[PDB]
């Protein structure tokens, strides 16, 4: 009586009554003579609420009826689109096969269920399984006149699993329940997407706690390094997530692993200009010298990103304020590069040399000249840039200024004392390369003056 | 809307591998 009973309320939809005979004690797993249970007939009806309740509680997902329809069949065959998709997010199996050899697919094919189709073929499922007479969810579609999901099956043909694995999926929306179902099925928390990614790094991408705790509870590894490199504490650096750097070093995460290119977390901190997780990373021990593959490191990248407070912090850990990269471009090179004058200035306040030479000669002033960056040029100039270094084409940063036509520029170093009379390599003035460049109102400047 | 990140592409554009990678040292050889 209390069996039947819960079976009734399943299939109407009394989620309230079935509940109150669950915590009766009526087995859940308790079936009709039809071996149809309460998921089946919670499926058939379209009964999302009942279906996600039951699977809560612990059903059986996989449980065949009597025809060997599990309840992802009968939601195919009924139409129902969303108990489709939660069956699915749970860990359905879309290939199951029926004891005729029905799939999923094709009892959705067959009925014209154009959104189960899709939904399921973006899910890995095979239109190749045929079932025992040979037919397959193409044969019965074009047998019955759906020309729409003939199509949809001729056009998908064998794209595959597009959809994220449904861990990927719990973890993103920080689904506790989903996961701890899913795991109870699959015990493995490092499922891999076709990208490489666990679904704890789209955990800590996303900075779900709760998931991210469940996955490394349930043996996800915290160290995983796809082919690029990339580990979860990789990506918590960079996002700026504080609050999951801490829960990953905690269980173990490796402060000095290298992605491809050789970035360290702390090179993704500081890239992003993220101060605190910075300093959790140096507390942990990261290697504040540490080097990319064009001898990057993290003060240059925190330069780069005008993150002024990110290089008063590295500093402060005792970063190498001179450090070269293979091109001998130091942090005030990138700063004078990219036209942070407040990164200059935080730089040279705390010793940076101003006439340090690039590969090509070139100092932080002509750097500045060439991108017309005046800020950084008075900067420069006023804590002791030399304003007649020469690179070794002998360039001048007025020659730098007069090629390329930068007109404040070349007025300030002619106000501040610069020769216009200078020569190259080869014996061409500021005035040559104004001429060449076609720079009319810098020529002029430079004529007015003394060229 | 609402179910774009469910997908691998979308969920590889969101998560940005080129952002953990070292692009490049520009020099813009003012020569020619």
């Amino acid at each position: 009586d209390a069996a039947t009973s819960f079976l009734r309320a399943a299939r109407s939809g009394n989620l309230d009554k079935a509940l109150d005979h669950l915590r009766n004690g009526v087995d859940i797993n308790t079936c009709n003579q039809n071996g149809l249970n309460g998921l089946h007939l919670a499926s058939k009806e379209g009964h999302v609420k009942m279906v996600v309740e039951l699977l809560h509680k612990e059903i059986i997902l996989e449980t065949t009826t009597k025809k060997g329809n599990t309840a992802l069949h009968i939601a195919a065959l009924a139409g129902q689109d969303e108990v489709v998709r939660e069956l699915v997010n749970y860990g359905a199996n879309v290939n199951a096969q029926s004891q005729k050899g029905f799939t999923p697919l094709y009892m959705a094919a067959q009925e014209n269920h154009l959104e189960v189709v899709k939904f399921l073929l973006e899910n890995g499922a095979n239109q190749n399984v045929a079932t025992e007479d040979g037919f397959t969810p193409l044969a019965v579609a074009l047998q019955q006149g759906h020309e729409n999901v003939v199509a949809h099956l001729i056009n998908y043909g064998t794209k595959g699993k597009v959809r994220l694995p449904a861990l990927h999926i719990a973890a993103r929306n920080d689904d506790t329940r989903t996961a701890a179902v899913l795991l109870q099925n699959d015990p493995n928390p490092d499922v891999l997407s076709k990208t490489g990614f666990t679904p704890l790094h789209i955990a800590a991408h996303y900075e779900n706690l709760n998931v991210a705790q469940l996955l490394l509870n349930r043996g996800a590894s915290v160290n995983f390094t796809p082919q690029n490199g990339i580990t979860p504490l990789h990506i918590a650096s960079r996002r700026g997530n504080v609050i999951m750097v801490r829960l990953l070093l905690d269980r173990g995460a490796q402060i000095e692993t290298k992605t491809k290119d050789e970035l360290t977390p702390l090179h993704c901190a500081a890239r992003n200009g993220h101060v605190r997780i910075s300093e959790i990373l140096l507390d942990h021990g990261a290697p504040i010298q540490a080097k990319t593959k064009n001898g990057l490191s993290p003060i240059h990248m925190a330069a780069q990103g005008d993150h002024l407070d990110c290089v008063r912090l590295l500093l402060q850990y005792d970063a190498e304020i001179d450090d070269i990269t293979l091109d001998h471009l130091t942090p005030l090179h990138v700063a004078a590069h990219c036209g942070h004058h407040r990164v200059a200035k935080v730089l040279l306040d705390k010793g940076a040399k101003p006439n340090s030479r690039a590969l090509n000669g070139f100092t932080p002033l002509h750097i500045a000249c060439k991108k017309n960056h005046v800020r950084v040029m008075e900067l420069l100039l006023k804590t002791g840039a030399s304003i007649d270094a020469v690179t070794e084409s002998g360039l001048t940063p007025l020659h730098v200024a007069s090629f390329m036509g930068h007109l404040p520029i070349v007025k300030n170093l002619l106000q501040r004392g610069a020769s216009p009379n200078v020569s190259n390599v080869k014996v061409e003035t500021p005035l040559h390369m104004a001429a060449r460049a076609g720079h009319t109102e810098v020529a002029k400047y430079l004529l007015q003056n003394k060229a | 809307e609402e179910l774009q990140d469910d997908y691998e592409d979308m969920m590889e554009e969101n998560l940005e591998q080129e952002e953990y990678e070292d692009p490049d040292i520009p020099e813009s050889q003012m020569e020619e």
